[PDB]
DNA sequence: ATCAGAATCCCGGTGCCGAGGCCGCTCAATTGGTCGTAGACAGCTCTAGCACCGCTTAAACGCACGTACGCGCTGTCCCCCGCGTTTTAACCGCCAAGG
DNA sequence: CCTTGGCGGTTAAAACGCGGGGGACAGCGCGTACGTGCGTTTAAGCGGTGCTAGAGCTGTCTACGACCAATTGAGCGGCCTCGGCACCGGGATTCTGAT
């Protein structure tokens, strides 16, 4: 499911970031970085969900997990 | 999607509690309990929907289910339709030990099992459900 | 579920500053989250200051110095001006 | 005809710094999230808003990282971003040891 | 109401209750919630002023998250204040580096 | 004035770990700062969880999940095991 | 076993931690095993750090632990340095790295 | 050229002692403090903590600058490397 | 420089669905009064922080000298961009062979 | 004759091969800016003594905020309708690269 992040999507993200030329290994590097980020955030969110005993991870679990990292997000009930 | 289901289930919980209070007052006022019967179709339709079980467990609607199943102070049992529908819903949902702890439905289940005015089929179903719920605790 | 928010107050403030301008619901959500965040920051700083100074009370002095600690120079100055103005106007009457 | 390489690149840069819509397809991201989550606890749900928030945060993070990477690449007097640029940016941020 | 006495639009009772129920101090003085409400009202007024300006600049009569993001990232003091927050559907500022521009 | 510090406890732990090693005064200052800092982190996160879940009591579950959030993998596992062992034996005794 | 530390087999003070948790304005109520659990965790972590600090002081042929050895222990342990990555140690120096 | 510099690097990495002179640093701190409130007093440990924090901060900044300079295939650190480091750190 | 022609902004008419406004009510903020103590205030102690002065000497510094490294310029090429062709897998309709 | 399991459709980025250009990278050359060494001035540092502002502590005394209790209106939920804006095709610019 990590191959669902296609090369055009990474190209689009780099173009919105202002990148003009892209190497060929950037895609795998970005997939690794994204996997690490998502692993940490989802681990925190599932920890919160386990404390809550809920059958879903809620948006509140994600918002508190991002506040835990310092990535405060507005517009999801915070 | 699912925040909305939780809100709707909470609204259903409030409606169920209000209907139970109204029916209890009406019985105390010399009138039959009709509000529970009126709300029964919507509760049945909501409970029969399987994908909403997770949201039901996240809102602990089993507390209101037990409140409806709790016999009124006049020592009068609830309507047989309500008991049958609630038993079917309880069978239809994956109740775990945490949900029972949140709701405390085991006490009412034991009361139903011990009681004799309860239908014998409901008695057998209560015994089966109590055994199934004791299964995970002992292994 | 009667849950509270700041939407009506944000709308009143908007119509006080910009009469002919509306706001989307997603931006109202973002503004509510922003208000809650800033409240939490200020209250945490005030609590830490009170515990440093061995006091059981959160007064306006703690709020003022937390504002000074948190906001940048001109912004903090204007905010302190506003807060002092409001406190004196509220205290002068009753 | 044919454009100079980098003209469509700048057109895309202008187009994507204007819009705000999510640049990842929803189902692949949901499948990735569920695949990752399945390694900590089986039978989890996520709310759709939890996936939306995760996607917003992940794209914002990746765009900031790509901006730092672009800064590093321009610092090295180049135009093509490279994995060593990413590693240097993540090290300077304090993310990789 | 205590908002009227202070000439305010934000609630004083709600803020006092949130400070009381937030486990912040044993007791809460009466001049803290008024001051804090005034600060919050000032900051939201500034934010909404710049966001309305940004929305008129785009010729829109309703504020969306994009205008909030532009107002925040375009104001130095606010952008320093909200330095770690990400706004959903806020986008990024248009910024093309000098060396990437064509020749 | 009787100032409170964790110095004697660090001596006890050190002798338990390294009987033939000593600690300087400055290293004890650092250790005291570390202990106070960790206590502050854990108590603040426990309070945050309690408020998130509309609770007015800090039980060992909140502390356990705070340790789960703060510590990395192996550290979290060992510290959780140690804490559960100690709590179990204190309850039993 | 009078002291609560003894009843839990600990060296840190359960009573002081209880007093600080109560007279600290964290929550309306406090459990009975939260102080025990936290004291156990704190004692475990201090032992973890002191082991590596003793190792580093023994690798430098020194009997006393100084801030240098604490710095070495923290910056040499992957997990501790990740825990303490935003902490400055006074007189700790740097790690030899060329 | 480049050997006595490495020897000094090794020497100074083996040690912990503060590198900025103590009294010039005290005077600098007082001069900076003279803007926020006139005629302030300072504890000695306050100045010591300030010097430790300042030197730790500067060493970290020089680490990042060295990383950038090596990235540029150089060995000499230049002010634009400092600027890039402070930009990426998020410093204003 | 000039040009055709790809991209773009622009204009306007058409739909809609969400923002805004308005009624009903209930719960929380507001009024009223009562108590206990947290903290303001004053007064007292005495530590330590500032202040200066003398003497020593290692560190800083000014300077000289040389070279190595940074920066500009040339060349090579190869691997990204820009593009068209092929692919694919979610979910669907029409189909053939055995009971 | 029918149910049964099966093969061929359509379809929207995405996967892929390709030309070829321009950019990354390597090599070279040189000039200066920085390192290295040396003799010289400086003030940090070390030590001493002096003075005292102000910090830490204590005891008193009261106003302020916590707490109950009664009360009512603001803010909530429901629901309604209009217009701000999204969308599309046409009209009209305006850049691109080619000449």
């Amino acid at each position: 499911n990590i191959q669902g992040i296609t090369k055009p999507a990474i190209r689009r993200l780099a173009r919105r970031g202002g990148v003009k030329r892209i190497s060929g290994l950037i895609y795998e590097e970005t997939r690794g970085v994204l996997k690490v980020f998502l692993e940490n955030v989802i681990r925190d969110a599932v920890t919160y969900t386990e404390h809550a005993k809920r059958k879903t991870v809620t948006a509140m679990d994600v918002v508190y997990a991002l506040k835990r990292q310092g990535r405060t997000l507005y517009g999801f009930g915070g | 999607l699912e925040q909305m289901q939780d809100e709707l289930i909470q609204q259903l919980k409030l409606q169920m509690e209000e209907s139970a209070i109204r029916d209890a007052n009406n019985i105390e006022q010399g009138k039959p309990a009709i509000f529970k019967l009126k709300l029964l179709p919507k509760v049945k339709d909501i409970l029969l929907r399987a994908n909403l079980a997770d949201s039901i467990l996240d809102n602990n609607l089993l507390a209101s289910v037990r409140l409806w199943l709790e016999p009124l102070p006049d020592a009068s049992l609830p309507a047989y339709q309500i008991q049958k529908v609630l038993f079917d819903a309880i069978k239809s949902l994956p109740i775990k030990t945490s949900h029972l702890r949140e709701s405390g439905l085991g006490k009412v289940m034991v009361f139903y099992q011990k009681s004799k005015r309860v239908e014998p089929n409901l008695k057998r179903t209560a015994e089966k459900l109590i055994s199934d719920w004791t299964r995970p605790i002992m292994g | 579920s009667r849950k509270e928010s700041y939407s009506i107050y944000v709308y009143k403030v908007l119509k006080q500053v910009h009469p002919d301008t509306g706001i989307s619901s997603k931006a109202m959500g973002i503004m509510n989250s922003f208000v809650n965040d800033i409240f939490e920051r200020i209250a945490g700083e005030a609590s830490r200051l009170a515990h440093y100074n061995k006091r059981s009370t959160i007064t306006s002095r703690e709020i003022q110095t937390a504002v000074r600690l948190l906001l940048p120079g001109e912004l903090a100055k204007h905010a302190v001006s506003e807060g002092t103005k409001a406190v004196t106007k509220y205290t002068s009457a009753k | 005809h044919r454009y100079r390489p980098g003209t469509v690149a700048l057109r895309e840069i202008r187009r994507y710094q204007k819009s705000t819509e999510l640049l990842i397809r929803k189902l692949p991201f949901q499948r990735l999230v569920r695949e990752i989550a399945q390694d900590f606890k089986t039978d989890l749900r996520f709310q759709s808003a939890a996936i939306g928030a995760l996607q917003e945060a992940s794209e914002a993070y990746l765009v900031g990282l790509f901006e730092d990477t672009n800064l590093c690449a321009i610092h090295a007097k180049r135009v093509t971003i490279m994995p060593k640029d990413i590693q240097l940016a993540r090290r300077i941020r304090g993310e990789r040891a | 109401t205590r908002s009227s006495r202070a000439g305010l639009q934000f609630p004083v009772g709600r803020v006092h209750r949130l400070l009381r129920k937030g486990n912040y101090s044993e007791r809460v003085g009466a001049g803290a919630p008024v001051y804090l409400a005034a600060v919050l009202e000032y900051l939201t007024a500034e934010i909404l002023e710049l966001a309305g300006n940004a929305a008129r600049d785009n010729k829109k009569t309703r504020i969306i998250p994009r205008h909030l993001q532009l107002a925040i990232r375009n104001d130095e003091e606010l952008n320093k204040l909200l330095g770690r927050v990400t706004i959903a559907q806020g986008g990024v500022l248009p910024n093309i580096q000098a060396v990437l521009l064509p020749k």
